[PDB]
């Protein structure tokens, strides 16, 4: 699979911009996209969604109606058209993937990036920015939510990703308990309704990075800031 | 349903929309079943009709006479619970002809059959040139009260070979639309669209009751 | 020859076929009702569960 | 030479008919004439799923209990979700005449073949996010009647060539190729151990066999039609047989003949699909005359009735759980009763 | 008072003690066969493709509006007209109107729905679609007819008439031609379709059956009153039409229903 998103670079305050994101290896036109944000120094954010069959599409509240998300599915292309961006703007964006039946894992392949440069919600608290940690120790980190994140259908709609250093984040734990494919049995998770915690045994190199939470509740998603785990 | 059900309900309503799409598209499409040890009437049969309409085990042609999709499936008492679908069935018989006992034996095997008891039947006859060839040197048949004029003219041998098809059938009121049939395909094609239309008229008025 | 073969594996398979242990009825009719009864309150299409646990009500 | 061997297996079949006959000391009947009555079971339609476009020829459940596969004449394979009516999947075949459909075990794969003579195993678990063919098991000379999942690597096929097979998905051969069948083999079931399997084939006959060792094990009869459908009880040492002269039949394993069997006067119609509930004592049995009913299964009495197909009841399915009977007709409707 | 007010500017009066007589008899067991009608489908209705699931539609609906009709028009024989200048007696004449136009217009339904696959034999339309448009005109033509007739002659007083409530018309304002040019218009089509369907059939024995199992659904005999309607005095039209077209719903039960052999043996083995 391969998200290779293009677009960005620098521009002034005001005017627009179309970032796109070439999709490549996988049936792009039975999958969601969303369109996620991450500020220069910060945690990471949401900022749109358009739905397999571009049927529905949803936005943050800091973007709706100032940015446009649209797919080209034929040409296996995912359009952000930007209007109007101020300094605020000025953000990572990535294309991450979500497909949604029963057992899927959304937020599964996150692309690259674009760097673009600019010259009521479901408040989720990560307990802290950094955690002391060593090799072979078990960790654990945690994050609070303020709202029950166990819907009546019995499933607790939470997400732990996890961002390396320099890198594109990667799913690590879809609605609280579930592991992704491609991430080791090592990471494990629980919690319930308003607060949560990752475990891990034997933490090893390469598992240094921030540990992110986000809500899958009911749009918007909501992040949290992360907890840098640092060797 | 909140945020991901709402999500898979969309893709559940996007392949039922697919499904209708085909469905659209398949509730036009007849069936003909095509039987008969007359293998190489099959195939010219199936080269003309592919090369009017178009411009191992089971065979399946598609094509759209008249802009009505046919499906020539070309085929066992387990496969004919896959074809109670179809609007008609052939048989390619070759009039010169012993043949005409084991053609008539596999038709009333076919002609009866409970799965098939709302299916039309053609019986098609191939080779009427071959036939008079042979009524020219007379092949005599002398197996049944029948073979009053059999040395004699065509026309008598046809009726009594499309009796002898006619003969073997248990359920009627569905008639077989004989034919007999030569190397030209547009009449061939006609025949076939002629008798799986007049069949769904019947089948139509018929549960409308008139 | 064909013929041959074909009943000899018919003999060989009735063969191994008979020489099976065997339980008497009444126990393996006594077997089935105790698993029967054993899981009978397990059984949501025997005894109905009530509608809260019910994942299709 | 040959009267020898016809007549040395002659002898056989009668050793093995008197060794059935001296087990047979009472029946199951008369043993469960004193034990309480199952009751008036009714239970009804919750959900109707609907969008297969032709005949349903079949369904299988997931082992989460969820999740439900149906192969239809459409040439379509369709993954629904029963709590909620969703369709998970839609699978386009090569083929539009599939006869039978498998969920793997553990929810990756599904199967489907019929008289395509080919067994087509299909991925759904992949990062491309599409279902695609993982494999296409030949090795058929018919039309491939049933197929039933172990683990996510073999699979065990049926044909209407009177062989069974059991194959190596990831190199596509027959390692075992389990022979000895007269007829059309149609319906075969897995025990839940997964070590033993029985198979039903149109000769009045239904066989026992070993998977590890490739021979048959025993074999049943007692039916005067074909077997059309077979079921474990649900653990391993009975199953039941429904057949087109309209009658069920429950054979035991270790007894190695029939226990009771499940027969109306008035019902004259084949039977198409068998399955017995979480406890073993309700036994369903889809039959041609539009309807399924439901029989105690220890006192051969009908406990009651799912009615409600508009044609044949062509298969029918009881979930890990227990909460759920699916059915599926040649109406296009697949049925959640419970 | 006669059957025949509904579609004759005149009765011919030596015909009263008998052709009402007649009318009112015809109508209860009308009613009284259309109740057998909305039991006996409840019956066995639910007891094999979109052919039967419309003509079962169109049989459920006309009878449906024939027994309502009946009813509304026997009611509206006991209101008077010279004591409610608004009310009872103008609600009693547009509902029998309403009504009875709604039965004409699903007989249409019915009736293009066999000329439909006649000619467009190879052609499919979702089932959906069929009874969108079979409402939208069996039941929508009636109500916007019927609405634009009131409403345009009620301010004039000849909507009603003087005798009973029904339809006037006095050389000027017609209302009764908002009910006998639809009604028979109908009738005319469907004589044709008939025809068609006459030219598509034992040949003789199917040909009779098909005319007797046809005629009464379609609204054939409603075709008598075109002569009432010509020639009122003709005196022997009102005696014909009542005893014809009253009992329409007696022959929809009698004909349209009980001549279905998957019906018989259905009524058979569960009934008795």
């Amino acid at each position: 699979v391969q998200l290779v998103e293009s677009g960005g670079g620098l521009v002034q305050p005001g005017g627009s911009r179309k970032l796109s994101c070439s999709a490549s290896g996988f049936a792009f036109s039975s999958f969601g996209m969303h369109w996620v944000r991450q500020a220069p120094e910060k945690g990471l954010e949401w900022v749109a969604y358009i739905s397999s069959g571009s049927g529905t599409i949803y936005y943050a509240d800091t973007v709706k109606g100032r940015f446009t998300i649209s797919r080209d599915d034929p040409k296996n292309t995912l359009f952000l058209q930007m209007t109007s961006l101020r300094s605020e703007d000025t953000a990572m964006y990535y294309c991450v993937r979500s497909i949604y039946y029963y057992g899927s894992s959304p937020f599964d392949f996150w692309g690259q990036g674009t760097t673009l440069t600019v010259s009521a919600d479901i408040v989720m608290t990560q307990a802290t920015s950094s955690v002391p940690v060593t090799p072979g120790e078990s960790v654990s980190i945690s994050c609070r939510s303020s709202k029950s994140l166990l819907h009546s259908n019995g499933n607790t709609y939470l997400y732990w990703f996890l961002q390396r250093p320099g890198q594109s984040p990667q799913l690590l734990i879809y609605r609280m308990s579930n592991l992704a494919s491609g991430v080791p049995d090592r990471f494990s998770g629980s919690g319930s309704g308003t607060a949560f915690t990752l475990t891990i045994s034997r933490l090893e190199a390469e598992d240094v990075g921030v540990y992110y939470c986000m809500q899958h509740l009911e749009y918007p998603l909501t992040f949290g800031a992360g907890t840098k785990l640092e060797l | 349903l909140s945020a991901e059900d709402k999500a898979a309900v969309e893709r559940s309503k996007m392949i039922d929309a697919l499904l209708a799409r085909e469905r659209r598209a398949v509730r036009r499409l007849v069936k003909i079943l095509l039987l008969g040890a007359d293998n190489s009437g099959k195939s010219t049969f199936l080269k003309q009709m592919r090369i009017i309409h178009v411009n191992k085990g089971i065979v399946e042609h598609d094509f759209v006479i008249k802009k009505i999709p046919f499906k020539m499936v070309d085929v066992r008492q387990k496969w004919f619970q896959c074809f109670d679908g179809i609007t008609s069935i052939l048989f390619m018989v070759d009039s010169s002809d012993n043949r005409l006992v084991e053609s008539m034996n596999d038709f009333e095997t076919i002609v009866n059959n409970k799965l098939f008891f709302n299916v039309s039947i053609i019986l098609f006859l191939n080779k009427m040139d071959l036939l008079v060839e042979k009524v020219k040197t007379v092949s005599i048949k002398k197996h049944f009260p029948d073979f009053r004029g059999d040395p004699h003219r065509l026309e008598d041998v046809q009726r009594y070979l499309v009796q002898c098809f006619d003969r073997k059938r248990r359920n009627r009121s569905k008639p077989l639309f004989h034919h007999f049939t030569t190397s030209i395909d547009t009449e061939n094609a006609r025949f076939i669209f002629h008798a799986v239309k007049d069949t769904i008229l019947q089948e139509n008025l018929k549960d409308i009751m008139l | 020859t064909a013929s041959i073969a074909q009943a000899r594996k018919l003999v060989e398979q009735l063969k191994m076929e008979a020489n099976i242990d065997r339980i008497k009825v009444s126990k393996a009719a006594a077997d089935l009702m105790a698993y029967c009864e054993a899981h009978a309150k397990e059984d949501p299409l025997l005894t109905p569960v009530p509608a809260s646990e019910n994942p299709f009500r | 030479e040959l009267d020898q061997l016809r007549q040395e297996a002659e002898q056989l079949k009668n050793q093995i008919r008197d060794a059935r006959k001296a087990c047979a000391d009472a029946t199951l009947s008369q043993i469960t004439n004193n034990i309480d009555p199952v009751g008036r079971i009714q239970m009804r339609t919750r959900r109707t799923l609907r969008g297969h476009l032709a005949k349903i020829y079949a369904m299988h459940w997931g082992t989460d209990s969820r999740l439900l596969v149906s192969a239809s004449q459409d040439g379509k394979l369709i993954i629904w979700d029963s709590y909620t009516t969703n369709k998970v999947h839609a699978i386009p075949l090569r083929s539009s005449w599939v006869m039978t459909c498998a969920y793997a075990p553990s929810g990756n794969y599904v199967a489907c073949g019929g008289l395509d003579n080919i067994c087509s195993i299909y991925n759904l678990k992949t990062r491309e996010g599409n279902v695609r063919v993982s494999r296409e098991l030949a090795g058929h000379t018919g039309y491939l009647s049933c197929c039933r999942f172990l683990d996510d690597n073999q699979i065990v096929t049926s044909s209407g060539d009177t062989t069974c097979a059991l194959w190596d998905i990831e190199t596509g051969q027959q390692t075992t190729t389990f022979t000895g069948h007269t007829g059309d083999v149609m319906s075969l079931s897995l025990a839940p151990d997964t070590r033993l399997f029985v198979s039903g084939a149109c000769d009045a006959s239904a066989k026992l066999w070993d998977v590890r060792e490739g021979m048959c094990r025993q074999t049943f009869t007692g039916h005067e039609s074909d077997i059309n459908a077979i079921c474990f009880f649900p653990n391993g040492n009975a199953f039941a047989t429904g057949s087109d002269d309209a009658t069920c039949r429950l054979f035991d394993l270790r007894a190695d003949q029939e226990l009771m069997t499940y027969s109306h006067d008035n019902i004259i119609c084949g039977i198409t699909s068998v399955s017995f509930s979480k406890s073993g004592r309700l036994l369903l049995a889809g039959y041609d005359d539009f309807n399924c009913n439901v029989w105690d299964a220890l006192k051969a009495d009908r406990a009651g009735v799912l009615a409600g197909h508009d044609n044949r009841v062509s298969c029918l399915g009881v979930t890990d759980d227990g909460m759920a009977v699916a059915t599926g007709s040649w109406d296009s409707f697949l049925k959640i009763w419970n | 008072t006669s059957f025949s007010i509904l579609m004759s500017p005149f009765v011919p009066s030596t015909i009263f003690p008998v052709v009402k007589w007649i009318t009112y008899v015809g109508l209860g067991i009308s009613i009284g066969s259309l109740i057998l009608c909305l039991i006996i489908e409840a019956l066995f209705w639910k007891q094999k493709s979109q052919t039967s699931h419309t003509r079962r539609i169109c049989m459920v609906n006309i009878a449906l509006s024939l027994l309502i009709a009946d009813v509304w028009f026997i009611v509206g024989a006991t209101v008077d007209t010279t004591v409610n200048p608004s009310g009872v007696c103008t609600a009693a004449v547009f509902f029998t109107h309403f009504f009875y136009l709604s039965l004409f217009f699903w007989m249409l339904m019915l009736g293009i729905l066999l000329a439909y696959r006649i000619i467009l034999v190879f052609h499919h339309m979702a089932q959906h679609l069929m009874m969108a448009v079979g409402f939208c005109l069996g039941y929508g033509c009636p109500l916007i007819i019927s609405v634009i007739t009131i409403a345009v002659t009620q301010p004039s007083n000849t909507y009603k008439r003087k005798d009973v409530c029904w339809l006037n018309w006095s050389n000027g304002s017609k209302p009764l031609l908002a009910f006998v040019v639809p009604a028979l218009a109908i009738v005319a089509v469907n004589f044709v379709v008939v025809l068609l369907v006459l030219t598509k059939l034992a040949t003789i024995i199917r040909v009779g059956k098909s005319l007797l199992i046809l005629t009464p659904l379609l609204g054939l005999t409603w075709g008598f009153g075109i002569g009432t309607i010509v020639d009122s005095q003709n005196l022997a039209w009102h005696v014909i039409f009542a005893l014809l077209n009253a009992f329409q719903g007696f022959f929809i039960l009698c004909f349209g229903i009980l001549l279905d052999s998957k019906l018989r043996q259905l009524l058979f083995n569960k009934l008795s």
